[PDB]
């Protein structure tokens, strides 16, 4: 409630939100396509994408 | 057995690696080279036998690891420390006894109250630092650099989520061995026996109960009941992944009629349910090779003499360590025959991650960049809601 | 602890795998133009031989 100028460098400014990022992920899904046997009734064995994690 | 090949000899010779030349406040400064050979060598090639091999390329595989629990994640704003709630307690009616005198409706009757305190949170911290030095003598291009910087961001960002999904496996776990005291364990005798007794457990949280619930550990509800149901769409089941699949190739399977008895979107799973170690005798470090290991999992802040207080946790295979043998215990299911049910909203899981990394420190005098990792989880089982275990004990 | 624990050095660690090389493989096939000539009736099923 008290202003003074509560913008100082940093602890001045650290008591607020100070930069919200970089959330902890479901983002790739666990539990849903993942952890899931309920896959269809088939026709064949087709293919599999061959992934080349690059980084 | 060892090996007379002089190339081997040279490999052997770890005098002129360039490990020594860090390690040691002075040093040579020039190099003479030496004549490399590749006969008799895993590294022939069939023309020219005299040239040191190649690396053509790597690749950084890396997963992502997430964490099956977060539409748990709602986010508090850090301040304060304690939070806490309460329920009334039942007062079952009383019938009309005339005969009593009628200055009674003077006397006064407060209602009775179980609250449940918790208390603050805690913070977890990691570092990691990327040198200039030492780290880029490998990495033949700076590609392969750049991805390496940056997948271990992405790799310290998933090992946060597989943590805290064990160590939540691991409280509730721990909730259900040394909590829920008597009557809402249910002895089962086999794998198929618990299949059955799980839907017999269903349809008992949707009963009024006194029971099935942890009111008898709070702060006034010691004595006294407190009845409470479910809704169905809040209850969540979890056990060992080979009970769920023995239902989902047995139980839906084998029978006839499952277009309504199908109670499988509330099974959550795990491959194992223990991999997490508790403290007991609160103990203190003494032993070299113990913080060694402790280094391996990022483990650097403690060292010889360091206590660890009885309520810690540890969350890898710790216990084989020699200075932990009776004093750290596993929490574990006792059998492999494991289904505790409960409802959703009776865990607490509350986590911010506002300010989460940290500005990177620079530091010139061994040139390196060090980033920190910070976030304040919150977790907790709120007694007032039905539960239910069913092992072999 | 101490405050001057910040300015302590947690590198990540790695682990690897090598491999070598692998093989070159090799075929041949030698056709003729005299005498695979006595072992047809047309040049079109010859032609059909060659492919």
């Amino acid at each position: 409630m008290y202003e003074g100028n509560n913008m100082r460098s940093m602890m001045g400014t650290s008591y607020e939100d100070s930069r919200l990022n970089k959330r902890t992920e479901l983002n790739e899904n666990m539990s849903i396509d993942t952890n899931k046997s309920e896959d269809s009734y088939g026709v064949q064995i087709h293919s599999l994408s061959k992934q080349s994690f690059t980084g | 057995q060892s090996t007379k090949n002089e190339t081997a000899l040279l490999v052997a010779k770890s005098a002129k690696s360039a490990l020594q030349d860090f390690n040691h406040d002075y040093s040579k400064s020039w190099t003479f080279g030496d004549k490399w050979d590749n006969s008799n060598t895993m590294f022939e090639t069939f023309v020219n036998k005299y040239l040191f091999p190649k690396i053509n390329e790597t690749l950084l595989i890396d997963i992502a690891l997430g964490n099956r629990f977060n539409w748990l994640a709602k986010e508090q704003d850090f301040i304060g420390q304690y939070s806490e709630e309460y329920v009334i307690m039942d007062t079952v009616p009383i019938n009309m006894d005339l005969s009593k005198n009628e200055e009674l409706m003077l006397k006064r009757n407060y209602p009775r109250m179980a609250t449940k305190l918790y208390g603050n949170g805690i913070v977890k911290k990691q570092k990691f630092t990327l040198n200039n030095n030492d780290t880029r003598f490998n990495f033949q291009t700076l590609a392969d650099a750049t991805n390496y910087a940056l997948g271990v961001y992405k790799k310290k960002i998933s090992d946060i989520n597989v943590l805290e999904e064990k160590e939540m496996r691991a409280m509730l776990v721990d909730y259900s061995l040394n909590q829920l005291s008597e009557t809402n364990v249910r002895k089962a005798t086999s794998k198929e026996d618990l299949a059955s007794k799980v839907f017999e457990a269903i349809l008992n949280l949707q009963n009024n109960s006194a029971k099935y619930n942890e009111v008898h550990r709070a702060s006034g509800g010691a004595i006294g009941q407190y009845t409470t149901v479910s809704k169905l769409k809040d209850i969540v089941i979890l056990t060992t992944d080979s009970l769920k699949s023995y239902l989902l190739d047995t139980k839906i399977a084998n029978t006839f009629q499952i277009a309504g008895i199908d109670f499988t979107d509330h099974v959550i799973s795990f491959d194992d349910l223990g991999g997490v170690f508790k403290v007991t005798k609160e103990f203190k470090l003494q032993n070299q090779d113990s913080i060694d290991f402790l280094r391996a999992y990022g483990d650097y802040q403690s060292q010889l003499g360091d206590t660890i207080p009885v309520g810690a946790v540890f969350t890898y295979d710790v216990s084989k360590l020699k200075e932990f043998t009776g004093n750290v215990e596993e929490i574990k299911p006792k059998s492999d025959l494991y289904a505790f049910i409960l409802d959703i909203n009776s865990i607490k899981y509350k986590r911010y991650t506002k300010g989460m990394l940290k500005p990177p420190f620079h530091n010139p005098e061994f040139d390196e960049v060090t980033h920190w990792i910070h976030y304040y989880s919150f977790k907790a089982i709120s007694p007032f809601f039905n539960k239910i275990l069913i092992t072999d004990q």
